[PDB]
């Protein structure tokens, strides 16, 4: 069974892909979908098995790569943490292929891209089922490769092709650190299994420890989205609604939050890269909740909110609780592909357009849409009692629960971070639903009132709801959203929880800040980011319904029009990136192909011997004139030369500067 | 000091409003009314609020 | 065909892989006058 | 409203079939045919490599610690 | 509307609406192949999955009916007295 | 050799690319030119290759504990 | 222990792992000594991955506390992590210690 | 005879019946190009019989005859693990690398079956001679069908072409020659069990190494010497491209286990920092060079030095993981450039009679099949995992950072450049918009020898990625011969 | 279905006893010592050659 989990989704893709043409649109989608489904279903028995019960599960196939101290397996191992990470990515990647069969009904190439899926899927199960680091990686670059698949799929579109190109070399940027965080790991303990790294990690060398946790990091940066490596992420918006809500904002992007949870065991014993863990995470937040406030796309907005709860997972492993950032991943997943799915229906009906500018009204047209988003943004903004108040709240009071610093600053961070994912999350469930209709009649002219005479049977098209296949995943999700958080709160947040003693999540009992965190914390701060989104949500509201002149006076102040496109710009990052390091290494491949390569090498080189020596040749050759007189004349010349260089015992040296004379003598014309 | 152009922006904000006569005025009238009017835009801004206050308010009368 | 260790290890030098029987007691020696710490590596077993 | 299967495969149009160029016979025969040859009998190669011998006496000196257990 | 496309182009997924009249006959085919592969793997699984820890004999388990490590271990356990 | 397909051959590419495959019979030896050569042919080759002189043999990661040191040297 | 195997009488070295008192243009003596040190080297790094194979069954099968259950296969790992690698007869055999 | 003298003569014996079948028949060109395909099969075939009887763990030179008659130069045949991989890419390119030029040639067909049939004997020949001149024999023996390939059924540019390859080559090659005589001179004798007891004073060593590296650089070739590849491999027709990609860079990358780890060791450690140094500097160099090439067949070439140069570092790691990466790199390079020179020179050259990007744009809209392949082997060239590329790239960046870390750390900065031009490539040929408007008429897709060939080469690629163990167990014991180093306690055992 | 088919033929069983065709493959490839008698002749005599040619390139003029 645990085999087959892994199995499953690798053969649709291969039936959809490679025998698209016998299977066709409908085969390929039933025997894609069903696959998934079937191991959905698996996996839900396997977190009974495995997590429940306290029996992690062990197989080996063969030997991947055998070397001396090197032997790295096709092994899987299914611990509490693998059956943790399998359920948002089975239970999602069910959904998303239900809902794609309605959304890419119209598309021309449906083999190609629920093969990309269900490919995406059993990659995403080969990177959290592995025994090791390097089958890991695997998974990893595996994902990689099905994002560039998925965000490039309409290859057609130039746009799509630069996001995937970003999308693929920033993630490689990632996998450089992890590769050399590998190597480390290989150098110091001689193999890179999980059970070798962890058993022997409190003995390593400290300074070890930093290198293999900094390498670790970075890679973590890539494919978390963090700021220093973020500018991918949001690209990624280029390919169908649907990728984005899998790949880009519910299973790749918490692939790198996986791999600090998995880890634990190693990067415990250095707390140096727990604070860099921790202000990585808090910066994340801030950064990308400033710059989702000021986008005009939809899926923009709801690809920086992915990438602000990303940072306070990453704040949370560098906090040391990293139970709590495994429920803020699980919890993330479902109001996250939630919100997506949502967007993704709203784009639906008003005919692919992606701009808030022109979307008004829709909440009589699309009721089904406007709750069930109202369903994810009330758990994004941690809303009392919903599924992410459990999550993202303990994040906050867990930060000022460890009376540090550090802990203190993250926490203001954060918190001010969260008054602008409320002020977003107005901004989005206001202009699509709730605001004064900004888009052409045509969203929102019906036949029960007559617009037209001989026309009457067609020729309406006002912003309807989708079929089966795309409100069933909503409604499901949506009571996800409720109830998910509630239903396994135990199993994570606990008090004393037993769920990870199986060494899945290791924390030093110097790090443990959960007793004070459930009793030292004030009762403020535990309920001030309640009353910052119940505040800021009444104010946003009324400075853009009420009261909209005011946010036109900001942005025609100069003040305003420089912060307004401080943010939309998303902080000059991208300006930076294309300018001085993309643009640099463009220059430096053109100037040593053009000076050094096609210049001096071969003018210094084949070329200037050649242009040098038939010259010279030639000068030589004409001293051949063919008069007896003249060759008598050289005899003689050549004789006392010998007789002077045999008589005077002069230095050998002073006849090959002759030489040497001679000869650039001749390499001189005229 | 005045620009050529007769574009000032403290004028131009001034005239941030919904002016009083409009050429248009007909044409965009229809996205203030009917659906659209106030009312109407957030009558179901809280779709399942009414049906659940005087649901729980069942379950909260559980003393008699 | 064969030569003194002696020999070898002037051009080489021990390290790099050149581990000759005793490297270990010379690099504690060199360490410590170099770096100012005595090497004591930790046990790795909470029994003896 | 699917659209029917189309395509030439190879560029056979509909009308013609595949004309044999000349290398087809050698390399399916010989090239491809030489390869399952050659994976059916390295099934029955026997294994000369220095770990399945280095395993087996590795193991006879843990046995002889308490690291490994010895069938005797 | 659908794309205008060249009908002389093959392609190992179809190309661009491409559904055949026997794709339920095709598609059952392949759902076997599946079946029987899919089979195999599990097998494979209950033969060499390894456990160092047995579930209660009361407590919901149902890989118990096809592992083999279990099911030598409480085929042993039901021997005593 | 066989016949192709037929291709709008641009003027302007085909004179681009018969520019770029002659270019080296045109190079000099300028100020710039020496400058950008000797950077890259002789300051990062010798930079680079300081370094793994400087470093050669300095660390060792393999069964390194706590108390023991990663300098070799 | 176990029975040593039929292929592992073909191929077991019957000369010890040492260039000492080897004629070097008695080729057949020379080639045996290159493969009787080839063969302890190795067979000393299969025995730390053979204990690294016992670790992890004590690691999964311990959990929480390995920490204080798999101490013992940790040294033998660490011992034998710091002295076995494949490094060849070559130095060895171009060179002599007296070890005095 | 022996069994590897048989290896030799079956590509001799095609030589005379092509020779010798119009004076049995104005004999149809397609029969002199079966005669030539059956035979290169054959060899294969003897190959795969050498491999099932091959000792994976054996110090003895095996499939040897009993000369037993001495002259001054005298052909010594054997294999050992480090050889046997060698000869088996040989063999598996050869028969694909006529198959893939089997309709571009149509002019001195005869002429062109020869020289191929001729360069497997040489390239053969230099893996299974047991001297180090007998080495340099073969090794230099190539260089006239190789000058005569390029002019005869070469691209525009194809006269300069010849002349850079013969010319660098030789010149490279002639100060091997003089460290090679040089050790004949102190020893007596270049047969490999001889040298090998051999020990040479430092000095001797400090200057044999000037001279094998000298050679090997310009064979390798490092960034300032690579102007013959970006001319040879282009100009060259799609066979000889695979050939000298494939089989002859990886001459030098096998002589460094032969004329330098063995015999040279001293030399080797205290001069790697210089290895280390170039092989890091064209890592760096050729990788931003091969972002702006707008010729996809000299994209393609440009991308072979940048692997050379990890291989390179490699095999000068003293480790045995780097040393065998080194040898899997070029086994999987092998492989990965033959199917790209497939593509870049034998589908769109063969379809458009242009290498230039400019021209090409959104293929995947006319040729599916291509653009599937196109992408395997884009992605192996990348290093992507479950290619065998991945494995050898991690082995030989590993004993790299563990040589001498900082250059591995570099050195593995290729995992972002080799990405970024394979990816730029791809997405600029197959996708990057729809079908260019350049092309007048439709293109075909694949046929049914482009989609074999490249099935077959990426069929390689992807089984060896899965499971190395089927070249890693052969090599194990005999790579463990030409590691130099101690360990305080494992060594000079009583 | 072949590469399950011969796999499973093609194991040796539950303790050693190999087949009758991995008795016949380990049989043909035995060598047990015919590289070693071969190539220490030829050692030794190439070995010798190199005394000679030294001797012969070496003499007093
Ligand atoms: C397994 C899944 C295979 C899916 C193959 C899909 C296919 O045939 O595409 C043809 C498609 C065309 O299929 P199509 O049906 O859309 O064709 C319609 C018409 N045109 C040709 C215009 C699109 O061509 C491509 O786009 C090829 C791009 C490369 C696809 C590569 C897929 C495999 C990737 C493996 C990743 C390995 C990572 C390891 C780590
Ligand atoms: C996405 C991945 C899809 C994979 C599809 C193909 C699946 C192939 C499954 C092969 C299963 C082999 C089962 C072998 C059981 C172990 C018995 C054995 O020892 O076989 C030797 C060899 C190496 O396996 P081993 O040494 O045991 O490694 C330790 C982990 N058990 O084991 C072998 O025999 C393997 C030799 C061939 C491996 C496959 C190579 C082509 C793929
Ligand atoms: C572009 C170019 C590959 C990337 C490089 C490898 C990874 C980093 C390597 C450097 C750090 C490791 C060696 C440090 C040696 C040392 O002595 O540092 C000790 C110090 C921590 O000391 P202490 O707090 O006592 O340790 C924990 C005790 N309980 O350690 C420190 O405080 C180290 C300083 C902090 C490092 C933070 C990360 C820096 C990243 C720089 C850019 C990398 C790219
Ligand atoms: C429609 C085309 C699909 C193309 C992709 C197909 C992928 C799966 C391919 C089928 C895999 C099994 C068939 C492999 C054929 C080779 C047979 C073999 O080497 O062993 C396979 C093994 C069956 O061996 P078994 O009979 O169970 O031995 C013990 C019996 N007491 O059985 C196994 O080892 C099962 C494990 C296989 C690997 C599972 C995934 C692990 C890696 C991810
Ligand atoms: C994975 C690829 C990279 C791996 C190779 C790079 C490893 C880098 C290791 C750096 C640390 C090496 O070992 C480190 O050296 C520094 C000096 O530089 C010393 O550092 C020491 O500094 C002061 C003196 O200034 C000492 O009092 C203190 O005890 C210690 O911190 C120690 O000897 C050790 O902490
Ligand atoms: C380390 C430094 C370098 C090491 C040694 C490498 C030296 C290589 C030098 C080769 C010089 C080129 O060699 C010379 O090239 C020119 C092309 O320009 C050839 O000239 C030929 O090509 C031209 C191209 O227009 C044609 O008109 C015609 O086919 C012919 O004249 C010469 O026949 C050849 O002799
Ligand atoms: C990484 C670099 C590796 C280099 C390896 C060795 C390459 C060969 C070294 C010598 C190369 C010849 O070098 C070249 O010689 C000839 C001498 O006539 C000169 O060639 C040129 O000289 C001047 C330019 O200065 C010109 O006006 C003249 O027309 C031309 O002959 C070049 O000034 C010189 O660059
Ligand atoms: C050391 C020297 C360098 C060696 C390099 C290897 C060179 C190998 C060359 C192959 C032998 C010559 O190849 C020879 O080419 C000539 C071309 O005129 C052929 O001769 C024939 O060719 C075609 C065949 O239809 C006829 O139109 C032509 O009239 C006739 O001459 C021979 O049948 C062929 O055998
Ligand atoms: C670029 C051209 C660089 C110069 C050409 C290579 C020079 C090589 O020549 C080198 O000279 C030194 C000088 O004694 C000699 O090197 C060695 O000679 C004898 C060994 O027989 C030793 O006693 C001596 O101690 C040692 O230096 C060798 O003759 C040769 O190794």
């Amino acid at each position: 069974m645990y085999l087959s989990i892994i199995i499953l989704p690798l053969l649709g893709s291969v039936v959809s892909g490679f025998f698209g043409r016998k299977v066709g649109v409908s085969g390929a989608q039933l025997i894609t979908c069903s696959s998934v489904i079937i191991t959905t279903i698996l996996s839900i028995i396997a977190f009974f098995e495995v997590g429940f019960n306290n029996i992690p599960v062990t197989i080996n196939i063969f030997r991947w790569i055998d070397s001396e101290w090197f032997i790295i397996n096709w092994g899987f191992q299914y611990d509490s943490l693998t059956v943790s990470m399998l359920i948002p990515v089975l239970i999602i990647s069910s959904l998303v292929h239900i809902y794609s069969i309605s959304y890419m009904s119209s598309d021309p190439h449906n083999q190609r891209f629920f093969s990309y899926l269900s490919l995406f899927t059993f990659m995403m199960i080969i990177l959290v089922t592995a025994n090791n680091y390097l089958l890991m990686f695997v998974g990893w670059e595996g994902v990689g490769v099905c994002s560039y698949l998925l965000v490039s799929f309409w290859f057609t579109r130039i746009a799509a092709n630069q996001s995937s190109i970003s999308a693929f070399l920033t993630n490689r940027v990632g996998d450089c650190f992890l590769t050399v965080g590998m190597f480390a790991i290989l150098w110091s303990l001689g193999n890179l299994d999980y059970a070798t790294v962890f058993s022997l990690a409190p003995y390593i060398n400290s300074n070890v420890v930093i290198i293999i946790g900094i390498c670790l990091l970075i890679g973590a940066m890539a494919k978390s989205s963090q700021v220093g490596l973020h500018v991918w992420l949001p690209m990624a918006m280029e390919g169908p609604t649907p990728v984005s809500a899998l790949i880009h904002a519910a299973t790749m992007v918490t692939a790198g939050v996986y791999l600090l949870m998995r880890s634990s065991p190693l990067i415990e014993y250095s707390s140096t890269v727990l604070l860099l863990c921790l202000w990585l995470g808090a910066i994340t937040t801030v950064f990308s909740s400033l710059i989702g406030l000021f986008q005009q796309d939809i899926k923009k907005v709801i690809a920086y909110s992915t990438m602000s709860q990303l940072g306070m997972m990453v704040l949370s492993i560098g906090l040391s609780s990293y139970n709590i950032a495994l429920f803020h991943l699980v919890n993330h997943a479902f109001y996250k592909a939630l919100l997506f799915l949502g967007a993704g229906s709203v784009i639906h009906a008003v005919a692919d357009n992606q701009d808030f500018r022109k979307f008004g009204g829709l909440i009589s047209y699309l009721p089904l849409t406007y709750s069930v988003m109202l369903i994810a943004s009330l758990s994004l903004v941690a809303f009392p009692f919903m599924t992410g108040f459990y999550s993202k709240d303990f994040i906050l009071e867990s930060a000022y629960g460890q009376f540090s610093f550090s802990g203190v600053a993250v926490y203001i961070i954060a918190t001010i971070g969260a008054i602008f994912t409320t002020l977003y999350s107005v901004k989005v469930l206001y202009l699509t639903f709730l605001s004064n209709p900004n888009g052409p009649r045509t969203y929102y002219r019906l036949a029960i009132d007559n617009f037209f005479s001989a026309q009457a049977i067609k020729s309406y098209k006002p912003a309807h709801e989708g079929d089966f296949f795309l409100t069933l995943p909503l409604v499901i999700l949506a009571l996800f959203s409720i109830f998910f958080g509630f239903i396994t709160k135990d199993i994570f947040i606990g008090l004393g929880s037993n769920f990870f003693v199986d060494n899945s999540l290791f924390i030093h009992p110097i790090h443990e800040i959960m007793i004070d965190t459930e009793f030292a914390v004030p009762v403020l701060f535990k309920l001030l980011p309640f009353i910052f989104t119940i505040s800021f949500s009444v104010i946003a509201l009324t400075l853009s319904e009420l009261l909209s002149e005011l946010v036109i006076y900001f942005k025609f102040s100069r003040f305003g029009y420089n912060i307004f496109g401080f943010f939309n710009q998303r902080f000059l990052i991208e300006f930076f990136y294309n300018k001085y390091i993309t643009n640099l290494i463009l220059n430096l491949g053109g100037q040593i192909t053009k000076i050094l390569d096609k210049g001096s090498i071969e003018l210094f080189g084949p070329y200037g011997l050649e242009r040098g020596l038939v010259k010279l040749s030639k000068n030589i050759s004409s001293l051949s004139t063919s008069h007896v007189t003249t060759y008598a004349l050289y005899i003689l010349v050549g004789f006392i030369l010998y007789l002077i260089y045999n008589n005077l015992l002069l230095d050998y040296s002073y006849l090959l500067l002759i030489i040497i004379l001679l000869l650039l003598l001749m390499m001189i014309g005229e | 000091k005045p620009n050529i152009t007769g574009f000032d922006m403290r004028e131009f904000l001034r005239h941030t409003k919904t002016p009083t006569y409009d050429p248009w005025e007909r044409h965009e009238a229809w996205r203030y009314t009917g659906r659209f009017s106030r009312f109407n835009r957030f009558k179901g801004a809280l779709p399942g609020f009414g049906i659940a206050t005087v649901a729980f308010t069942a379950y909260c009368v559980f003393e008699h | 065909r064969r030569r003194p260790i002696e020999e070898t290890l002037a051009e080489i030098g021990e390290g790099r892989g050149i581990k000759p029987p005793g490297y270990y007691e010379r690099r504690a020696q060199r360490l410590k006058e170099k770096y100012g710490v005595d090497i004591n590596p930790v046990c790795a077993d909470p029994d003896q | 409203q699917y659209d029917p299967p189309t395509g030439w495969l190879w560029g056979v149009r509909p009308g013609e079939k595949y004309q044999n160029e000349g290398w087809e016979g050698p390399f399916f025969y010989g090239f491809w045919g030489s390869l399952i040859v050659f994976a059916i009998a390295y099934a029955y190669k026997p294994d000369t490599s220095i770990q399945t011998w280095a395993l087996e006496e590795a193991r006879r000196r843990l046995e002889a610690e308490g690291i490994l257990e010895d069938p005797n | 509307p659908k794309i205008p496309y060249p009908k002389h182009v093959w392609s190992p997924a179809g190309g661009w609406y491409a559904q055949p009249a026997n794709w339920k006959q095709n598609t059952a085919i392949f759902g076997l192949v599946i079946f029987g592969i899919t089979a195999m793997v599990w097998k494979y699984s209950a033969e060499h999955e390894v456990r160092h820890k047995m579930p209660e004999p009361d407590r919901f388990y149902p890989s118990r009916y096809w592992v083999k490590q279990i099911k030598d271990y409480e085929r042993a356990q039901k021997e005593k007295q | 050799g066989l016949q192709h397909y037929k291709i709008a051959m641009d003027p302007a590419l085909v004179r681009l690319g018969s520019m770029i495959s002659n270019r080296y019979k045109y190079f000099r030896w300028t100020k710039r030119t020496a400058l950008v050569s000797f950077m890259y042919v002789v300051v990062v080759p010798s930079t680079i290759g300081y370094l793994a002189y400087k470093t050669d043999g300095l660390w060792d990661l393999r069964a390194k504990r706590r108390g023991d040191l990663i300098s070799e040297r | 222990p176990t029975p040593e195997s039929e292929a592992f009488l073909a191929k077991k070295p019957q000369v010890p792992p040492t260039f000492d008192g080897v004629d070097y243009e008695d080729n057949k003596r020379l080639k045996q000594a290159q493969d009787a040190i080839i063969r302890e080297q190795w067979v000393q790094v299969m025995m730390g991955r053979l204990v690294r194979e016992e670790l992890s069954k004590c690691y999964y099968r311990e959990g929480v506390n390995h920490l204080e259950k798999c101490g013992k296969l940790r040294e033998r790992y660490l011992q034998l992590l710091a002295n076995a690698k494949v490094k060849g007869y070559l130095f060895e055999q171009q060179n002599y210690w007296s070890k005095e | 005879m022996s069994l590897l003298y048989v290896l030799l003569i079956i590509p001799i014996i095609g030589i005379f019946l092509i020779s010798t079948i119009d004076s049995f028949y104005f004999f149809n060109v397609s029969y002199y190009k079966k005669i030539a395909l059956i035979t290169t099969i054959l060899n294969l075939i003897v190959s795969l019989i050498i491999y099932i009887l091959f000792d994976f763990s054996n110090n003895q030179f095996q499939f040897i005859q009993e000369n037993l008659d001495l002259s001054f130069y005298d052909i010594y045949l054997g294999v050992d693990g480090v050889s046997i991989y060698f000869v088996l890419l040989t063999t598996i390119i050869m028969p694909i690398a006529l198959v893939s030029n089997w309709n571009s040639i149509t002019n001195n067909i005869k002429s062109y079956l020869i020289i191929m049939l001729l360069l497997e004997t040489l390239l053969l020949a230099v893996f299974l001679v047991l001297d180090v001149l007998l080495f340099y024999i073969f090794f230099e023996s190539i260089l006239p069908p190789l000058f005569i390939l390029i002019g005869l059924f070469g691209s525009s540019n194809k006269v300069r072409a010849s002349f850079y390859i013969f010319l660098y080559t030789l010149l490279g090659s002639l100060f091997l020659l003089l460290s090679i005589l040089t050790m004949s001179s102190i020893v007596g004798t270049t047969y490999f069990d001889v040298l090998l007891k051999s020990s040479f004073e430092y000095t001797t060593q400090l200057f044999l190494f000037f001279g094998i590296f000298i050679a090997f650089a310009v064979k390798t070739p490092v960034w300032g010497l690579n102007s013959w590849l970006l001319r040879a491999h282009v100009e060259s027709p799609l066979g000889g491209s695979i050939v000298l990609a494939a089989i002859v860079l990886k001459l030098s990358l096998y002589g460094v286990f032969r004329l330098i780890l063995p015999i040279l060791p001293q030399a080797s450690l205290n001069l790697t920092y210089i290895v280390y140094a170039i092989g890091a500097i064209t890592v760096l160099y050729a990788s931003f060079s091969t972002l702006r090439t707008v010729d996809v067949k000299e994209l393609i070439a440009y991308s072979s030095v940048a692997h050379a140069a990890i291989y390179l570092m490699g095999v000068f790691s003293n480790t045995i993981q780097g040393l065998e990466g080194a040898i899997l790199l070029g086994l999987a390079h092998g492989f990965v450039s033959s199917g790209l020179f497939i593509c870049a020179g034998g589908i769109l050259y063969d379809r458009t009679g242009t290498r230039l990007i400019y021209f090409f744009r959104g293929l995947t809209q006319i040729m599916p099949l291509f653009s599937l392949f196109f992408f395997i082997l884009c992605l192996g060239n990348a290093g992507t995992p479950l290619t065998l590329n991945f494995v050898g790239e991690f082995m030989s960046l590993y004993g790299t950072l563990e040589r001498l870390p900082i250059a591995g750390m570099l050195a593995s900065t290729s995992i972002i450049f080799s990405a970024a031009y394979s990816i730029y490539m791809y997405n600029r040929i197959a996708f990057g918009g729809s079908v260019s408007l350049y092309f007048i008429d439709c293109f075909r897709d694949l046929t049914k020898r482009e989609f074999f060939i490249l099935f077959t080469l990426v069929s390689f690629t992807v089984i060896l990625g899965i499971y190395p163990s089927f070249v890693l167990d052969g090599l194990h014991y005999n790579i463990s011969s030409v590691v130099y180093g101690i360990e305080p306690n494992a060594s000079y055992l009583t | 279905a072949s590469s399950f088919v011969i796999y499973n033929i093609s194991r040796p069983g539950p303790n050693g006893e190999p087949s009758s065709l991995h008795k016949w493959f380990s049989k043909i490839s035995d060598y047990k010592d015919e590289w070693e008698t071969r190539n220490t002749l030829m050692a030794a005599a190439l070995e010798q050659a190199a005394h000679d040619k030294h001797l012969l390139l070496t003499a007093e003029r």
